[PDB]
């Protein structure tokens, strides 16, 4: 081409913990801080 | 520091010090004064049991087990570049509270002290419009500072467990004695908070 | 101000200063404040020895 | 790597089934330690360190997680034609 | 300056001093990133990354491929038949050995090794029994090429891209503006670092603005051009030294409104895009800078950089920005050019 | 019905016949370039049935060669051990099937070479085979690496990816009518020394009686100082002022639409990010003018950065303008 | 008596000399910028030299590692086989030498491969340093192999031969004065769009104080459509008149024997086959040009075809001319 019930919040609290968010600047803080 | 601070800016002429700020030398009197009596040195001392118990108890792991010689290379040294990063990151981080904080107080400084000069001015509700930002301009770079050392944590933390793997493969594979695996095991425990 | 500086200067600060501090505030350090605390962290560490040894 | 939206504001995770897809995989990783494990008791008793049960065990788990690394990849930076590949990968395992 | 303080969002900048375009696109209709991208991003990568990605290849398809060849000598009854210690080999040589001398996966990948970079010891060579594993063999050799191609097309490419180093167009970090032969001139200086010289060079000097107009539609982001002053107008310059780029500015530019107190409060930004071909490189390129009006020091006048040495001239770059504030009239934009009375409001 | 069909097509792509051309024949030199500019899915395949039909055809002949000199014969009938076949005159060693002849053509071209398969100096057409299927060996090599890079080389570089807008617009600038299209651009490097020209084309006669059915005749884009070049990082609408002086100017909204006519726009220029040269084109037929809609603007003014969008591009928002000629426009300017 | 410093050597070369600038630095890549580029007796050299040093380094790495695995010693102390059967741990069959070694080394960074020293697979070290010397190999290959090809692929483009008369001259044509030079062509192809320029060097202070130290002013040249352009295939003579506009406007007859002028000419342009661009400079300082003598003629119609003679390129002949400046001439009619 040219281009049911389930939920919860327990799954985004398991596997998407603490180290995110902040992710892309925590490593890259720099000249641009 | 007391013997010396005093001791620079006693001979000196009044041009300068009428030209350059009066504020800025009272901080430096009474600010840095502070901080050196009451914060440099507990955060050197810290600083030094931790880093040298971090030290210690890595140097006690590699010699109960001579295989961690080896397999202690990659994984310090990957810590050693996130110091680094944290070492930076929440530096600016630590600049931003010190200032996201200015001028939210100074704003209930404002309105209580406009007592009565605001109270029937007819600008009173429109306000909040405004004060409700400034709150929420504060804390979402309060989250984002606690937020900078969670992640540094969380970080050390998966480091953490990724050694004690290896000293229990270590373990089994040393099984010199009783002794040195279960100092070994302890010390590997004991590094990792 | 003084931006590329800063960037030039975005760490690793402060072995000269804490020289200073320290230094000033201590003469003899290495023995006296350096070699006690060496002392200590390896009178633990020969007691865990010696608790493994036993 | 190789004009351009906002990194995950909007984007988040929106793909066919997501919540599903972790849900089940997690299991899978599971089931894959049972396995070693079985096996990585079972080694001690057999006589020279006969490697059938842990191993193809221990590939799997490696597998595993490599796999859904690649969906998570996949899904942060849109490309469904990965997928497809990762598709073809599930069922010559079943 | 604290109400800049808090207006350090707020800014008219179209395009960072750095040079990017600092601008942000959306509700576009991205179909997709189909798969020739990532190969794109194959060949611009960095030398410590494709060397990386390379050796990885190599070894990723050895490996498979030797996994295969283990398979195969397992199924044909192969590691069995060698397994048999009734003689150094008893019945080894009937039994037709798929692959000779392939023992275990360690002997079968020092055969990947050796059929895929075309090493070939001898030692262990493809038999006249099994078509399966002749069927692999064509496979190997066919990928193999295919593999070696490509990645040696990825290291050249790298390597004719050492002509590439860096674009360096060096601007004065400030403008000027002041009065030169009897009316108002706008300046600028650029100057250049590379040794090579840059043929065709052209220079274009546009206004970034909001507008309005008289039948009522606003043209949000506005670009007007200027014209480089040149002796023939002509946007064409020669760059050995360093130099001074003046648009002057009489009446049709927008400089015939401005007022010195205005500047803080000005809308107007300069916008600055120069492009050349490199003489011994063959690429067109093309340098842009910003001219924010906080960066506008009015009424200074440029220094010189030229000094007679001993028979050969030198020249500085240290003091590309540092001005000498020669008094010039004030706010004279309108009033000098609508000449009044005096006809000299200077 | 078919309308006159317009001297370049939406997408550009002049649609033109050409009748009665003498034929330029063909030569190898175009099978070749026909080779070099294909796409991988044909690639992949043309190099690898070349490769594979080159192995099976040195294949055969060796199977030839090792039959003329009896190698096979001696090889099959063998005593028990083997005492008569080894030291016979074999022309190569160990080959004794096709298979086998197959297996030492693998490892003579690709140059595997193992060596259970050794080749002696007896047999003259051995070696002259052996020089031939190397040569052979090595030009197809080189011309495939040479083809594969090719396509890793010149790959940096995609699709011509322009946008112009889908209408265009007669509006009113300056006090006086005007005309606008919209240019933007969804690429990454911005193309460099860009140019923009105007052309309209339609049939004209000449006072000596003399006709032209599809004329070109250029026309001026303003600009405050005349010049055809742009700068583009945001979608521009690029005016065209109208005068007595200009082609359109015996036109109005009634006589738009049964009207011949047409604007072709055609702008060129270098994209950097290739160092290749391009050129993108449009065309406005006379029926897809909608006159007085004013463009809409899309920049607005985020915090810290400028925005654009591209969802609303061709919102044409209406307003009042003069209904009449251009002629009659400076005729009568009372009100 | 040394020359007032000249802004452009009379053989092009720009003779500046910029200092203070801020050392960018020695980019750890700029090594193989310079690697490219070389004559072709370096690019002979560095590539014998970068294999002939890997292989010996690989071999070090190697006979050493045929000894600790205990390859050495089996051979030598009994018979290779006379004796006893083999060790059957040898690293690679039959590496006896320090020497053998050594040709060992050929084989696995050179593809050629015998047979006669296999790799068991016994010593893991050996497995890791047959990986680490087939990589290598081929990363060394592959650089040295897109060095050969870049100067393989530069081997068309020479030089840039563009020859401009010595001096110039200054003569009427009518009734005006000029200014010329004789610019012309060496090998087969014409240059595509070849564009000329003129500037003028000087020393210009300001009414307003201001003196611009070595400033540079651009004049136009002659040509009936006053375009820059110019085609060439026999040498030209392109004049640039002298009027009130014009700066050269106040030289004089006597003056010119000791003056502050510099006039530089560049022509730009590509070259057909090769398709690259390219540029030319040159000049004419007060004491190069003599006034009154115009050029001679070069294109004769001989019996066949046109004939350019080069025999004369900037040969000169004195002609009638005033002494007066370009001012003074135009001054009065009477004057
Ligand atoms: N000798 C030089 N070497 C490198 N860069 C230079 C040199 N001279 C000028 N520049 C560049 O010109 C720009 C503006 O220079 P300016 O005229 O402001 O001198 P400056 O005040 O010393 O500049 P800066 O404050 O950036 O050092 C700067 O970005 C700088 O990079
Ligand atoms: N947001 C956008 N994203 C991509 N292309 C756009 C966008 N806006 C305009 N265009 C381009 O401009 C041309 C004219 O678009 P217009 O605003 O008329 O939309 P349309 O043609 O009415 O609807 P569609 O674009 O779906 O055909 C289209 O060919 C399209 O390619
Ligand atoms: N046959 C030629 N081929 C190429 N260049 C020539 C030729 N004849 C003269 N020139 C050019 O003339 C310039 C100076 O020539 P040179 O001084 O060697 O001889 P000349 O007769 O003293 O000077 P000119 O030839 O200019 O009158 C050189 O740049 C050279 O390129
Ligand atoms: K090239």
């Amino acid at each position: 081409f040219f281009m049911v019930r389930f939920l919860q919040p327990f799954v985004n609290l398991l596997s998407k913990a603490t180290y995110w968010w902040m992710n892309t600047l925590i490593i890259s803080a720099h000249r641009k801080p | 520091l007391h013997h010396n601070l005093l001791n620079k800016i006693i001979l000196g002429p009044i041009r300068f010090f009428d030209t350059t700020p009066l504020g800025l030398i009272l901080n430096r009197f009474s600010a840095d004064t502070n901080i050196i009596d009451q914060h440099i040195p507990p955060t050197l001392e810290s600083l030094t049991r931790s880093t040298l118990l971090c030290l210690s108890a890595i140097g006690m792991i590699s010699y109960a087990t001579p295989v961690f010689l080896i397999a202690l290379a990659p994984l310090g040294v990957a810590f050693y570049f996130i110091q680094k990063y944290f070492r930076v990151a929440s530096k600016d981080l630590q600049e931003l509270d010190d200032s996201t904080q200015l001028p939210l107080l100074c704003h209930f400084s404002e309105t209580a002290e406009g007592l009565t000069t605001i109270r029937a001015f007819r600008h009173e509700t429109r306000f909040k419009q405004r004060m409700l930002e400034l709150t929420d301009t504060n804390n979402i770079a309060y989250l984002f500072l606690s937020a900078a050392n969670r992640w540094l944590e969380v970080r050390t933390d998966y480091l953490g467990a990724c050694i004690v793997l290896t000293a229990s493969i270590a373990s089994i594979s040393g099984s010199s004695n009783s002794g040195l695996v279960g100092l070994g095991l302890l010390y590997a425990l004991t590094i990792t908070n | 101000d003084n931006m590329s500086t800063v960037m030039r200067l975005r760490t690793k600060m402060p072995w000269k200063t804490c020289w200073w501090y320290l230094t000033s505030g201590g003469f003899f350090l290495l023995f006296l404040m350096i070699f006690s605390k060496l002392l200590k962290h390896s009178v633990i560490v020969a007691i865990d020895y010696w608790l493994a040894t036993w | 790597g190789s004009s351009k939206v906002q990194i995950h504001h909007n984007t988040w995770l929106h793909f066919p089934g997501h919540n599903l897809r972790w849900i089940l995989t997690f299991a899978l990783l599971f089931v894959h330690v049972c396995e070693i494990a079985e096996g990585i008791v079972s080694d001690s008793q057999r006589a020279s360190r006969h490697l059938h049960l842990f191993m193809p065990a221990v590939m799997g788990f490696v597998a595993t997680t490599t796999s859904i690394v690649y969906y998570h990849n996949i899904e942060t930076s849109n490309f469904p034609k990965l997928l497809l590949a990762l598709f073809l990968y599930w069922v010559m395992a079943f | 300056r604290k109400p800049r303080i808090r207006d350090r969002l707020p800014k008219a900048r179209f395009i960072a001093k750095s040079g990017a375009c600092n601008l942000a696109h959306k509700n576009i209709r991205e179909q997709g990133r189909f798969l020739q991208d990532i190969f794109t991003t194959l060949v611009d990568l960095k030398w410590r990354h494709t060397l990386v990605i390379f050796t990885m290849s190599f070894l990723c398809s050895w490996l498979l491929f030797a996994i295969m060849w283990w398979l195969v000598a397992f199924a044909h009854g192969d590691i069995y038949a060698y397994m048999e210690k009734g003689i150094t080999e008893k019945s080894g040589l009937e039994s037709a050995v798929c692959v000779t001398n392939v023992r275990s996966f360690t002997s079968a990948f020092l055969f990947s090794i050796e059929v895929q970079v075309t090493i070939g010891f001898g030692g262990r060579m493809m038999t006249e029994e099994c078509p399966l594993a002749i069927t692999v063999l064509i496979l190997q050799n066919i990928v193999g090429l295919i593999i070696n191609a490509v990645m040696l097309g990825c290291i050249f490419m790298k390597t004719a891209q050492a002509h590439r180093r860096a674009e360096t167009l060096i601007f004065s970090r400030h403008a000027v503006i002041a009065v030169r032969n009897g009316k108002l001139c706008f300046m600028f200086r650029v100057g250049d670092l590379r040794k090579s010289m840059i043929i065709s060079a052209s220079v274009r000097i546009q206004v970034v603005k909001k507008t309005t107009t008289p039948e009522g539609e606003v043209v949000p982001i506005h670009q007007q051009d200027i014209p480089v002053d040149n002796p023939i107008e002509s946007n064409n310059i020669f760059l050995v030294a360093p130099l001074i780029i003046c648009h002057v500015i009489d009446k049709r530019s927008p400089l015939y409104d401005i007022s010195a107190t205005d500047l803080v409060n000005q809308d107007l930004e300069v916008i600055v895009i120069l492009e050349g071909v490199v003489e011994t490189t063959g690429i067109t390129t093309q340098a842009r800078t910003s001219y924010i009006a906080e960066e506008i020091q009015w009424g200074h006048r440029f220094v010189s950089i030229v000094t007679e040495e001993e028979g050969v001239y030198s020249v500085d770059y240290s003091k590309f920005g540092n001005t000498v504030r020669v008094a010039a009239p004030r706010c004279s934009a309108r009033e000098l050019d609508e000449k009044p009375s005096i006809l000299i409001q200077t």
